[PDB]
């Protein structure tokens, strides 16, 4: 495709531009005919100048050298009187990788910010954050231009400076202590996007300047309030996480309407709300509690979406609804989705530790649930009452009884597993049922996952420890199984109980001690929602959907003692 | 032998097709398509040799081809095919659509195609290549020509 | 004219064809699809359609009605055994509505070997007496000699000029 | 913030790409497809997929999907609802979302993302 | 027909209605008393048929059509019913009069049009049915007839072999044909015949001698050695016969193409003649060096079956394919994909105890420049096959080996980083000497761990926690700050892991108590280990409240441990012995 790029016809050139537009998208290496493209750059066609422009900037850090070759062409058109071909042009010396072209972009840079083009201004704030990419060492001179550009009154240039602000100078909080209020003036009238970030930053500096709830408290909280019924759910979303870091408790409940408002978006936007939502639901429940019925489980939604929902109340799960959630919960439980019933039957667990007085009852629909045929609802049905006869060790002996025999038609693994700590926990309680299940077990050991593997090593020990008359070969078996293991969490097993169990040669202390913290009464374990780990995080931030502090987190503080004089905001 | 005969252009809109084996029309038009999709993703770069599709009677066909201005000529195959014979065999065919519609293009294939039927016949024949010295290829055309003047 | 030559395989309708046109007798096959010449006699053309009297092929006949003038059916006269089928053949073709127009002149052939039915044994034969709307003709024939062939196209020439 | 966009059809395959910062290859798709693999449908996919280098966030809506290269922390439903008015974009322009008119008017919707995003950071 | 292509341009969405109205037009014109407006519906219907719809309705109308005395029709009819007759149609009896006239006719463009369109009639019956006229026109006067019909006659041979019993003289007294096109089809007949049933044509070698050494078509050469190949299993010594004018080709050869696939087979060749007669190295080195000049060409597909003509000398003679070194890790730059994993293979067949070294480190480079979890997922694991081949049998300095996986571990999003976590623990249980250098990185890692914490997916990074955590539970006896790692190990980061790393990162916990808490007691620390029990009867309560069953069973049984060991170390009981035997 050289011939019509050197073609004089300007029509054939454009074609040629089209084409490897289309080349482009399709992902190919169009970089050999570079030469010809650039030798384009200087025509008068516009739809060319862009199309070039284009290539240039896909092209630009693949032929490296040859665009060094060709800079002066684009210093040139650094100062074309087109605003658009002056943004491309830096952004194309931007592109370039070269070290020593530095000092060139610092004067493209410079004269890009005292441009009067705001456009011109937004796209050298993308310069500046790109030479930064480039070369930290220049961060003095990056700060003065930025210092220039926050003093811009249009939120357009703006929000791009509040970015790159962010990008690269996130410590210099003085440039902001001179221009809060005009930011706060200004966010009535920023774009949405500006206003998400603006909000975001803003946020950074409450928490890190401010105090306990002062009028500029206010004024950001009074500005703040008209933007709950924007369409944008990400300026709702940012108000809201706005209000629960700054705004005062008894103020903060005011967006749950919008919250909820927010869910009848499509699957993507609910989705992230559900997490922000989950995490501020559990400090306080009694701001979603009025929308209880709001969050009820549609069959429309898709699995995870569904799952989030269910977790959401759980923590709004209380004594004076705990009957209303629990019987819709068993709603839930026969639907055909089984990983939401996997979800669904966790869920009752937690709340049925939430709620003490709700122990039984709840009980009491699980074990009805151990009849079905199911594998997948069976298999997560014992291991959420597993968690519940823990927490209360009473001798449920109606209710093991029924699981015991459950056994022998199970196959999952976590279940097989499940099966095996309480019948040791409870071989007292069940010692006619005990001993030949770990006879069972025995024969197939080999075939058994990893993790049921380590629970039948812990059942023949606690079986030891208790009735070694009738099943000290039994232990002796399912011991000698895992000694030639391929696997290797096993290992630690056999390597670890063994010792507190068969050798009486070596028997210390300790030794006389394994009986006792084997059958040790095990604490109840304090189920935990996935959600309390972001209480470290703001709300909205990948930091939080992601719970990692990953490159670029806008990690908030804690809140100061004594407020830094509010008079030179002035 | 060749299994079929298949032309379409960069957007997948075929533009000669003959088989030498027994295909329903459906049957036809998903060949088409499975080798448009195989081959049309394919870079620049690439080596024009792609493993042919299940409806080409299995694994052991292959699809190779080569690009023309916007033009892609896939010949599928059998094992015993010499490919980059096949491929010389595609620029044969390439050189004599020039020599004979005077720097052919895309619109003599729309517009001329039982020509092009005709010329993939002296070329390939029942699965099996004809006549491949260019110029005697030439000269038989228009010889063919010749008799269609004449009467 | 557009004529439609057809009959039991082994009739002579091959024979007949090429003897009108090429005036000589000429070794044949069982015709697979058809033989086809443009006749002239007594300055009208004929264009006749010969085609493959063996039963398995006497499906394709349906093809060849269409716009169909004239028919020519064929008879072996010496073949008592098959003088039926050629009937039921013939009433066959006779019932399509396509054909309800056209002409028929049957050449009772084979005149030469000493067991041929006559021209009138034939008629019986074939129930051309029954027939109503339909103008039609038996002749005589010996395709190897020639003798009676102008005689039939005497009348079919006649019908339809 | 959205250094690039890669629009996938239904096949797992790379429907269309574009850059607008350092390129990075449509090899980062590959952990859409892996999350694609384990997801149960299109609908299980998690919006937010972590690479070594970039994050990816997806939405799925009208047979398509718009994953897109997310380099450091920036708000997520920023970016998925950015995807989403660039979706609708598509459908105020061609009329509807479908990998047939993309495939028709690849210059134009480049000439649209360049008007919708700029240098990674949305503005319009 | 042009018109039919207009009408269809114009209506792109209406295509199902103008084409059903076309298609009854079609049925009207082709029951027309004009051959000419029935031909153009017989154009129309090939372009149809072409789109995608049943042409096979109009088969009798096609018959019509070809029966038409003017070629200018003939041809039309002749393409439309190569294009639409079936095995499946039984209308094509019909055909055979028409047939038989253009057969026999003395003409040469009637007949070539018409064997044309007997190139897709070609059934039993109609084989059974003009073998014989077939076989009187071998030997027609003109030669292009004979071109033809020599193609004609293999569809024969392929759907009736009664004729190909007394033919098979007659076609080898044809390949003496002097008109070379005629000869040249005369030899792609003889010699897909051949492709079948080679055994038949061992007799007609010296024929394809002769025939490829008085060819100056290079395409009778090309697809001969072709068939020679294919014969080549058969009888080597007719191989051997061969490579001789072979040779001369490739030193005569202007085609790099026929040089492909000239030398290919003399590869194949090559491989028949080994078997006793190992003397032809030098052409084989004659092959390699025509293999490098076919792979420094910048066009791809030649480069590509360069590098796969290379790997097959590869499984036949490494020993000149080693002498290509950066002649493959250039090209291991290069754009496509299957090109680069052919020479990733190419690169683990070249792998020796002395090149492993400069190989793994520029495919080092190239994970670092790696894009894709699919990509860099074969790669790493092919890393991991070449490396671990013939169990770490390349291997010399295992602190490279060590460090270079955890370079690996960089990658990100990995789905084999259970694979090497199991290549940690393998290298760190099987070599003793490296196990210091390897419980320091790991070490290292258990000090990051905070940051490897992003990957909380199963066989992920998690797995590589696992190992680490492990092998310095295991071999704490070298190191350097075991306080330092068990407290970093025991922060309440590690609570957002996965189960069964929290488990082993339990189990290393109790390791290290047992370490340190000899370590103390030899040297009569008894305050520290006082401290250091205090610790974690402060910690592992954090494990113990999870949610993971063997995290809650081993946390729980672990805590009791501890504390009760608590109780015992205020009786002033040197626990140390026996929590030191309960992992001896
Ligand atoms: N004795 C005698 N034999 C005849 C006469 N006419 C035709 N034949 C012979 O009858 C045989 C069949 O003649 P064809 O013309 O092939 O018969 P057909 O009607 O064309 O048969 P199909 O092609 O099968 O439809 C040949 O051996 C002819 O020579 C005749 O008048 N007298
Ligand atoms: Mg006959």
């Amino acid at each position: 495709l050289k011939q019509m790029l050197e073609s004089n016809k300007d029509s054939a050139k454009l074609d040629a531009m089209k084409r490897i537009v289309g080349m482009i998208a399709k992902g190919k290496n169009a970089s050999e005919l570079f030469p010809a493209v650039v030798k384009n750059v200087a025509s008068k066609n516009i739809e060319i100048k862009k199309l070039v422009y284009v290539y240039l900037v896909r092209y630009a850090e693949e032929q490296q050298d040859l665009a060094l070759l060709s800079i002066s062409t684009f210093q040139r058109a650094l100062k074309d009187p087109n605003q658009l071909i002056r943004a491309s042009a830096l952004r194309v010396l931007s592109s370039i990788r070269v070290p020593i072209i530095v000092p060139i972009m610092m004067l493209a840079i410079k004269e890009a910010s005292a441009d009067l083009s705001p456009y011109v201004r937004k796209n050298a704030a993308h310069a500046i954050q790109k030479l930064y990419s480039l070369d930290p060492e220049q961060k003095e001179m990056l700060i003065e231009v930025i210092e220039k550009l926050l003093k811009d009154k249009s939120t357009l240039v703006a929000g791009s400076v509040v970015m790159a602000f962010e990008e690269v100078c996130p410590d210099r909080i003085d440039l902001i202590h001179k221009n809060y209020r005009k930011l706060c003036n200004l966010l009535v009238d920023v774009e949405e996007w500006g206003q998400v970030v603006i909000i975001h930053m803003l946020t950074r500096y409450a928490r890190t300047q401010f105090v306990s709830p002062d009028p500029d408290h206010r004024l950001l909280i009074r500005n703040t309030k008209p933007l709950l019924q924007s369409r944008n759910a990400a300026v709702v979303m940012a108000v809201a996480q706005l209000y629960w870091h700054i705004s005062p408790k008894s103020e903060a409940g005011i967006i749950s309407k919008s919250l909820v408002r927010l869910l009848r978006s499509n699957r993507e936007v609910q989705y992230i709300v559900l997490q922000n939502i989950a995490t501020m639901s559990i400090q306080r429940k009694g701001m979603f509690e009025p929308y209880l019925k709001s969050f009820y489980v549609r069959s429309t939604d898709p699995t995870m979406i569904k799952t989030l929902k269910l977790e959401i109340l759980t923590n709004l799960a209380n004594e004076a609804n705990i009957s209303t959630l629990l019987r819709e919960f068993q709603t839930y439980v026969k639907s055909q989705d089984k990983q939401f019933a996997a979800a669904t039957i966790q869920t009752i667990g937690r709340c049925a530790t939430n709620i003490l007085e709700v122990t039984d009852t709840c009980l009491n629909g699980l074990v009805c649930l151990l009849s079905n045929r199911d594998e997948i609802v069976v298999a997560e049905s014992v291991v959420v009452i597993k968690k519940l006869l823990q927490m209360q060790p009473a001798q449920h002996g109606e209710i093991i009884k029924h699981m015991a025999k459950l056994l022998d038609s199970i196959t999952v693994p976590v279940a097989r597993a499940s099966i095996l700590w309480l019948i040791g926990e409870n071989c007292e309680r069940v010692p006619k049922i005990a001993p030949d299940v770990l006879r069972k077990m025995a024969k197939s050991f080999t075939s058994e996952d990893d993790l049921v593997k380590l629970q039948i090593l812990n059942l023949g020990a606690k079986l030891y420890l208790t009735n070694s008359k009738q099943t000290k070969l039994l232990t002796q078996y399912i011991l000698n199984l895992g000694k030639y293991d391929q696997n290797y969490d096993i290992r630690d097993r056999t390597r670890f109980i063994r010792q507190l169990i068969v050798p009486n040669v070596k028997s210390g202390a300790l030794s006389k001690y394994a009986k006792k913290i084997f059958l040790a009464q095990k604490p109840a374990p304090l189920l935990e929602s996935p959600f309390k780990d972001r209480d470290h995080f703001q709300l909205g931030t990948l930091s939080h959907t992601l719970n990692i502090k990953a490159t670029g987190y806008l990690e908030l503080s804690n809140w100061p003692e004594v407020a830094p004089d509010p008079s030179v905001r002035n | 032998m060749i299994k079929a005969i298949l032309i379409f252009n960069n957007h997948g809109k075929p533009r000669l097709s003959k088989f030498y084996q027994p295909y329903s029309e459906d049957t036809q038009q998903q060949i088409i398509r499975e080798t448009f999709h195989l081959v049309s993703k394919r870079d620049e770069n690439v080596c024009n040799f792609l493993e042919g599709g299940l409806l080409i009677g299995g694994s052991d066909n292959k699809l190779i081809y080569r690009h023309y201005a916007t033009l892609y000529f896939v010949f599928c195959v059998d094992s015993s095919e010499s490919e980059l014979g096949i491929l010389d065999l595609i620029q044969v065919f390439v050189e004599t659509l020039d020599k004979c519609f005077e720097n052919v293009c895309e619109l003599d294939l729309i517009f001329h195609v039982d020509k092009v039927h005709n010329i993939l016949a002296e070329m390939v024949m029942g699965g099996m290549v004809l006549e491949t010295n260019m110029n005697e290829i030439v000269t038989q055309i228009d010889a063919q020509n010749k008799l269609e003047k004449s009467e | 004219m557009r004529i439609l030559m057809v009959g039991l395989d082994a009739a002579g309708k091959t024979t007949i064809l090429y003897k009108l046109k090429l005036g000589e007798i000429v070794t044949t096959i069982p015709t697979i699809g058809f033989n086809v010449e443009t006749v002239e006699y007594k300055n009208i053309s004929f264009t006749v359609w010969d085609v493959g009297g063996l039963d398995k092929i006497r499906p394709l006949w349906r093809h060849y009605f269409q716009n169909t003038q004239g028919l020519i059916f064929v008879v072996d006269s010496n073949d008592r055994e098959r003088v039926n089928e050629a009937r039921e053949e013939l009433m066959r073709m006779l019932a399509e509505d396509e054909l309800r127009d056209a002409v028929l002149l049957v050449f009772a052939n084979k005149q030469d070997l000493p067991n041929a039915m006559n021209a009138a044994e034939i008629t019986d034969k074939l129930g051309l007496h029954s027939l109503r709307h339909r103008n039609w003709y038996i002749q005589a024939t010996c395709a190897t000699s020639g003798d009676g062939l102008y005689e039939g196209l005497d009348w079919l020439s006649n019908q339809l000029r | 913030m959205i250094h690039s966009l890669f629009l996938i059809n239904c096949s797992g395959d790379i429907f269309l790409e574009k850059h607008w910062k350092s390129v990075v290859s449509q090899s980062v798709c590959d952990y859409f497809f892996e999350a694609q693999e384990k997801a149960a449908d299109v609908e299980n996919v998690p919006p937010v997929i972590s690479t070594p280098h970039h994050y990816l966030i997806s939405i799925y809506r009208d047979k398509l999907f718009f994953v897109s290269v997310i380099q450091t922390e920036v708000p997520p439903l920023f970016v998925i609802e950015f995807l989403h008015r660039v979706a609708d974009t598509f459908q105020d322009y061609f009329g509807e979302c479908s990998e047939a008119a993309i495939k028709d008017n690849v210059v134009i919707v480049y000439e649209l993302l360049e008007e919708m995003l700029d240098n990674g950071f949305p503005l319009a | 027909l042009q018109d039919l292509v207009r009408g269809i341009r114009n209506h792109k969405e209406d295509e199902a209605k103008y084409i059903s109205q076309c298609i009854d037009e079609i049925k009207q014109e082709l029951k027309q008393d004009n051959i000419a407006v029935k031909a153009n519906a017989v154009c129309k219907l090939t372009y149809l048929q072409m789109l995608g719809y049943d042409i096979s309705w109009a088969a009798f109308n096609i018959i019509e059509v070809m029966s038409a005395s003017k070629f200018t029709f003939k041809r039309i009819g002749y393409l439309a019913a190569s294009q639409s007759f079936h095995e499946g149609t039984d209308v094509i009896m019909l055909t055979t009069n028409q047939i038989r006239k253009d057969l026999s006719s003395p003409s040469q463009y009637d007949t070539g049009v018409a064997l044309t369109g007997l190139s897709c009639f070609v059934t039993p019956d109609l084989a059974r049915d003009l073998a014989n006229d077939i076989m009187t026109l071998m030997s027609h006067t003109k030669p292009y007839i004979r071109k033809k019909a020599v193609l004609i006659m293999y569809k024969v041979f392929l759907k009736y072999p009664e004729s190909l019993r007394p033919a098979f003289p007659r076609l080898k007294e044809k390949l003496e044909d002097p008109d070379p096109g005629v000869q040249s089809a005369a030899v792609n007949v003889i010699c897909e015949l051949a492709r079948r049933n080679p055994k038949n044509y061992l007799s007609l070698a010296p024929l394809f001698f002769k025939l490829m050494t008085s060819s100056t078509n290079n395409w009778v050469l090309i697809k001969i050695i072709k068939l020679f190949g294919a014969l080549t299993p058969l009888e080597p010594r007719l191989g051997k016969k061969l490579i001789e004018p072979l040779t001369n080709l490739i030193h005569s050869t202007s085609a790099m193409s026929l040089l492909y696939e000239c030398v290919n087979t003399v590869i194949a060749v090559l491989i028949s003649l080994s078997s006793g007669m190992p003397n032809h190295s030098a052409s084989i080195q004659l092959c390699v060096q025509k293999l490098r000049i076919l792979i420094e060409d910048s066009d791809q597909n030649l480069k590509y079956l360069g590098l796969l003509a290379m790997s097959k000398i590869l499984k036949t003679h490494p020993k000149s394919v080693q002498s290509h070194k950066d002649l493959i890790l250039q090209c291991l730059d290069d754009k496509d994909e299957s090109i680069r994993l052919r020479a990733l293979d190419l690169l683990y067949g070249m792998v020796s105890k002395k090149n492993l070294m400069e190989i793994v480190k520029k495919l080092m480079t190239h994970v670092d420049k790696a894009e894709g979890t699919t990509y860099r997922d074969e790669l790493l694991t092919k890393i991991i096959d070449i490396c671990s081949q013939s169990n770490y049998q390349y291997i010399t300095n295992f602190e490279w080996y060590i460090s270079i996986l955890v370079e690996l571990t960089r990658l990100e999003g990995t789905r084999h980083g259970h694979l090497i976590a199991a290549q940690m623990l393998d290298v760190a249980i099987r070599v003793k000497a490296i196990r210091k250098f390897a419980v320091s990185q790991m070490s290292a890692l258990l000090d990051s761990a905070h940051l490897l914490a992003s990957s909380t997916q199963r066989n992920g990074i998690c797995e590589v926690l696992y190992a680490a955590a492990w092998i310095c539970g295991e071999f704490s006896e070298h190191l350097q700050e075991p306080h330092h790692t068990l407290e970093a190990m025991l922060r309440p980061r590690v609570t957002t892991l996965p189960g069964h790393i929290q488990a082993v990162y339990v189990q290393n916990v109790v390791k290290l108590y047992a370490s340190i808490l000899q370590q103390k007691e030899q040297a009569g620390e008894a305050e520290g280990a006082q401290a250091v029990t205090q610790l974690m009867v402060d910690r592992l309560p954090q494990f113990v409240q999870s949610a993971d069953l063997e995290v809650q069973e081993r946390a729980s049984c672990i805590l009791q441990l501890v504390k009760h060991i608590q109780k015992l170390q205020a009786k002033d009981v040197p626990v140390a012995e026996e929590v030191s035997a309960l992992f001896a």
